[PDB]
Protein backbone atom coordinates (compact mmCIF):
# COMPACT_ATOMS: atom_id res chain seq x y z
CA UNK A 1 0.00 0.00 0.00
CA UNK A 2 2.91 2.32 0.53
CA UNK A 3 4.50 4.57 -2.36
CA UNK A 4 6.32 2.84 -5.75
CA UNK A 5 9.22 1.90 -4.98
CA UNK A 6 12.59 3.00 -6.88
CA UNK A 7 13.60 0.58 -9.77
CA UNK A 8 9.60 -1.00 -10.24
CA UNK A 9 9.12 -1.63 -14.11
CA UNK A 10 6.01 -0.06 -13.72
CA UNK A 11 5.96 0.19 -17.59
CA UNK A 12 5.07 -3.35 -17.11
CA UNK A 13 3.26 -3.89 -14.56
CA UNK A 14 0.79 -1.39 -16.35
CA UNK A 15 0.63 -2.92 -19.39
CA UNK A 16 -0.26 -6.07 -18.22
CA UNK A 17 -3.45 -4.52 -16.32
CA UNK A 18 -5.22 -3.05 -19.28
CA UNK A 19 -4.68 -6.54 -21.26
CA UNK A 20 -5.94 -8.49 -18.75
CA UNK A 21 -9.42 -7.98 -18.39
CA UNK A 22 -9.73 -7.81 -22.29
CA UNK A 23 -11.28 -10.81 -22.47
CA UNK A 24 -14.22 -9.56 -21.08
CA UNK A 25 -15.07 -6.71 -23.19
CA UNK A 26 -16.65 -7.83 -26.34
CA UNK A 27 -14.73 -7.67 -29.72
CA UNK A 28 -17.54 -7.00 -32.40
CA UNK A 29 -18.04 -3.32 -32.24
CA UNK A 30 -20.33 -2.15 -29.42
CA UNK A 31 -22.22 1.13 -30.36
CA UNK A 32 -23.59 3.04 -27.97
CA UNK B 1 -50.42 -3.48 -27.73
CA UNK B 2 -47.52 -2.60 -25.21
CA UNK B 3 -46.81 0.64 -27.02
CA UNK B 4 -50.71 2.31 -26.75
CA UNK B 5 -49.86 1.09 -22.99
CA UNK B 6 -46.75 2.74 -22.19
CA UNK B 7 -48.43 6.38 -22.79
CA UNK B 8 -51.59 6.44 -20.88
CA UNK B 9 -52.61 7.36 -24.38
CA UNK B 10 -55.68 5.41 -25.78
CA UNK B 11 -56.01 4.85 -29.97
CA UNK B 12 -57.34 8.07 -31.48
CA UNK B 13 -60.87 8.38 -32.98
CA UNK B 14 -61.66 10.67 -36.02
CA UNK B 15 -64.94 12.20 -35.46
CA UNK B 16 -67.63 12.88 -38.14
CA UNK B 17 -66.37 16.71 -39.19
CA UNK B 18 -62.70 16.84 -37.64
CA UNK B 19 -60.45 18.61 -39.87
CA UNK B 20 -57.49 16.67 -40.77
CA UNK B 21 -54.34 17.06 -38.92
CA UNK B 22 -55.27 19.15 -36.11
CA UNK B 23 -53.80 20.55 -32.57
CA UNK B 24 -55.34 17.93 -30.35
CA UNK B 25 -53.93 15.31 -32.71
CA UNK B 26 -50.41 16.42 -33.03
CA UNK B 27 -50.58 16.59 -29.06
CA UNK B 28 -51.82 12.93 -29.34
CA UNK B 29 -48.72 11.70 -30.89
CA UNK B 30 -45.89 13.34 -29.19
CA UNK B 31 -47.16 11.72 -25.83
CA UNK B 32 -46.99 8.11 -27.27
CA UNK B 33 -43.48 9.33 -29.13
CA UNK B 34 -41.51 10.62 -25.69
CA UNK B 35 -43.09 8.09 -23.61
CA UNK B 36 -42.06 5.42 -26.27
CA UNK B 37 -38.74 7.14 -26.64
CA UNK B 38 -38.73 7.59 -22.69
CA UNK B 39 -39.23 3.66 -22.57
CA UNK B 40 -36.53 3.18 -25.15
CA UNK B 41 -34.16 5.33 -23.10
CA UNK B 42 -35.01 3.57 -19.87
CA UNK B 43 -33.86 -0.16 -21.94
CA UNK B 44 -30.70 1.05 -23.17
CA UNK B 45 -29.84 2.84 -19.77
CA UNK B 46 -31.58 -0.62 -17.56
CA UNK B 47 -29.38 -3.46 -19.88
CA UNK B 48 -26.26 -1.58 -19.14
CA UNK B 49 -26.22 -2.35 -15.27
CA UNK B 50 -26.51 -5.86 -15.43
CA UNK B 51 -24.09 -5.89 -18.44
CA UNK B 52 -21.83 -4.13 -16.11
CA UNK B 53 -21.81 -6.74 -13.68
CA UNK B 54 -21.20 -9.49 -15.70
CA UNK B 55 -17.86 -8.16 -17.30
CA UNK B 56 -16.54 -7.67 -14.07
CA UNK B 57 -17.28 -11.10 -12.99
CA UNK B 58 -14.61 -13.35 -14.86
CA UNK B 59 -16.57 -16.68 -15.94
CA UNK B 60 -14.81 -19.80 -16.20
CA UNK B 61 -12.98 -20.97 -19.71
CA UNK B 62 -15.74 -23.03 -20.04
CA UNK B 63 -18.92 -20.64 -19.33
CA UNK B 64 -17.49 -17.90 -21.34
CA UNK B 65 -18.97 -18.96 -24.53
CA UNK B 66 -22.63 -19.39 -23.02
CA UNK B 67 -22.25 -15.88 -21.11
CA UNK B 68 -21.01 -14.53 -24.13
CA UNK B 69 -23.90 -15.35 -26.07
CA UNK B 70 -26.48 -13.91 -24.22
CA UNK B 71 -24.29 -10.57 -24.48
CA UNK B 72 -24.21 -10.76 -28.16
CA UNK B 73 -28.05 -10.88 -28.61
CA UNK B 74 -28.27 -7.99 -26.29
CA UNK B 75 -25.82 -5.73 -28.16
CA UNK B 76 -26.86 -5.84 -31.57
CA UNK B 77 -30.54 -5.58 -30.10
CA UNK B 78 -29.72 -2.18 -28.37
CA UNK B 79 -27.99 -0.53 -31.92
CA UNK B 80 -31.72 -1.46 -33.23
CA UNK B 81 -32.99 0.85 -30.71
CA UNK B 82 -30.62 3.44 -31.19
CA UNK B 83 -31.70 3.34 -34.76
CA UNK B 84 -35.38 2.94 -33.48
CA UNK B 85 -34.72 6.09 -31.62
CA UNK B 86 -32.93 8.18 -34.26
CA UNK B 87 -36.21 7.45 -36.40
CA UNK B 88 -39.03 8.23 -33.71
CA UNK B 89 -36.17 11.62 -33.51
CA UNK B 90 -36.60 11.93 -37.20
CA UNK B 91 -40.56 11.27 -36.84
CA UNK B 92 -41.01 13.79 -33.74
CA UNK B 93 -39.41 16.45 -36.32
CA UNK B 94 -42.02 15.48 -38.61
CA UNK B 95 -44.72 16.61 -36.03
CA UNK B 96 -42.74 19.64 -35.18
CA UNK B 97 -42.43 20.34 -38.97
CA UNK B 98 -46.15 19.96 -39.49
CA UNK B 99 -45.13 17.47 -42.07
CA UNK B 100 -46.66 14.54 -40.63
CA UNK B 101 -49.84 12.01 -41.89
CA UNK B 102 -48.24 11.98 -45.77
CA UNK B 103 -46.46 9.44 -47.43
CA UNK B 104 -42.87 10.81 -48.78
CA UNK B 105 -43.05 9.08 -51.76
CA UNK B 106 -46.45 10.38 -53.31
CA UNK B 107 -48.23 12.95 -51.79
CA UNK B 108 -51.12 10.89 -51.30
CA UNK B 109 -52.10 10.83 -47.29
CA UNK B 110 -50.82 8.12 -44.56
CA UNK B 111 -53.82 6.66 -42.51
CA UNK B 112 -54.61 7.95 -38.89
CA UNK B 113 -55.09 4.05 -37.62
CA UNK B 114 -52.77 2.78 -39.63
CA UNK B 115 -50.50 5.56 -37.65
CA UNK B 116 -50.90 4.64 -34.50
CA UNK B 117 -49.93 1.13 -34.48
CA UNK B 118 -46.70 2.57 -35.94
CA UNK B 119 -46.52 6.23 -35.44
CA UNK B 120 -42.91 6.47 -37.13
CA UNK B 121 -44.23 4.78 -40.54
CA UNK B 122 -43.17 6.98 -43.64
CA UNK B 123 -44.88 5.66 -46.51
CA UNK B 124 -48.02 4.38 -47.57
CA UNK B 125 -48.66 0.29 -48.53
CA UNK B 126 -48.44 0.86 -52.17
CA UNK B 127 -44.90 2.58 -51.99
CA UNK B 128 -44.12 0.99 -48.65
CA UNK B 129 -44.40 -2.63 -50.69
CA UNK B 130 -43.00 -1.48 -53.81
CA UNK B 131 -39.87 -0.49 -51.90
CA UNK B 132 -39.26 -3.83 -50.01
CA UNK B 133 -39.83 -6.00 -53.33
CA UNK B 134 -36.74 -3.47 -55.24
CA UNK B 135 -34.81 -4.42 -52.07
CA UNK B 136 -35.08 -8.08 -52.47
CA UNK B 137 -33.83 -7.97 -56.31
CA UNK B 138 -31.44 -4.71 -55.86
CA UNK B 139 -29.65 -6.83 -52.97
CA UNK B 140 -29.80 -10.78 -53.65
CA UNK C 1 -9.30 24.06 -30.59
CA UNK C 2 -13.50 24.81 -31.12
CA UNK C 3 -15.66 22.19 -32.65
CA UNK C 4 -15.85 23.84 -36.09
CA UNK C 5 -18.48 20.39 -37.23
CA UNK C 6 -19.10 17.80 -35.52
CA UNK C 7 -18.53 13.78 -35.35
CA UNK C 8 -15.63 11.82 -33.59
CA UNK C 9 -12.38 14.02 -33.67
CA UNK C 10 -9.08 12.62 -34.32
CA UNK C 11 -6.39 12.62 -30.94
CA UNK C 12 -3.49 14.00 -33.51
CA UNK C 13 -5.90 17.11 -33.35
CA UNK C 14 -6.68 17.16 -30.15
CA UNK C 15 -2.94 17.27 -28.81
CA UNK C 16 -1.94 20.07 -31.28
CA UNK C 17 -4.97 22.60 -30.83
CA UNK C 18 -5.59 21.77 -26.93
CA UNK C 19 -2.43 20.56 -25.42
CA UNK C 20 -0.67 17.42 -24.07
CA UNK C 21 -3.15 17.59 -21.03
CA UNK C 22 -6.12 17.67 -22.91
CA UNK C 23 -5.27 14.61 -25.36
CA UNK C 24 -4.44 12.76 -22.26
CA UNK C 25 -7.49 13.89 -20.83
CA UNK C 26 -9.41 12.79 -23.92
CA UNK C 27 -7.84 9.58 -24.44
CA UNK C 28 -8.10 8.23 -20.71
CA UNK C 29 -11.70 8.75 -20.32
CA UNK C 30 -12.63 7.22 -23.60
CA UNK C 31 -10.93 4.27 -22.99
CA UNK C 32 -12.17 3.83 -19.46
CA UNK C 33 -15.74 5.00 -21.00
CA UNK C 34 -15.23 1.15 -22.95
CA UNK C 35 -13.83 -0.65 -19.20
CA UNK C 36 -16.29 0.98 -17.00
CA UNK C 37 -19.27 0.19 -19.25
CA UNK C 38 -18.06 -2.99 -18.74
CA UNK C 39 -17.46 -2.66 -14.95
CA UNK C 40 -13.94 -3.71 -15.18
CA UNK C 41 -12.12 -1.04 -12.83
CA UNK C 42 -8.41 0.03 -14.35
CA UNK C 43 -6.65 2.83 -12.38
CA UNK C 44 -6.21 5.92 -14.58
CA UNK C 45 -2.34 5.12 -13.62
CA UNK C 46 -2.11 2.96 -16.17
CA UNK C 47 -3.07 3.74 -18.81
CA UNK C 48 -1.29 7.13 -18.63
CA UNK C 49 1.87 5.25 -18.58
CA UNK C 50 0.93 4.32 -21.76
CA UNK C 51 -0.12 7.88 -22.58
ZN1 LIG D 1 -46.99 6.31 -51.64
Amino acid sequence: GHIINKGEAIGVIAAQSIGEPGTQLTMRTFHI
Amino acid sequence: LSILAIAGVEPYQEKPGEEYMNEAQLAHFRRILEAWRNQLRDEVDRTVTHMQDEAANFPDPVDRAAQEEEFSLELRNRDRERKLIKKIEKTLKKVEDEDFGYCESCGVEIGIRRLEARPTADLCIDCKTLAEIREKQMAG
Amino acid sequence: GDVISDGPEAPHDILRLRGVHAVTRYIVNEVQDVYRLQGVKINDKHIEVIV
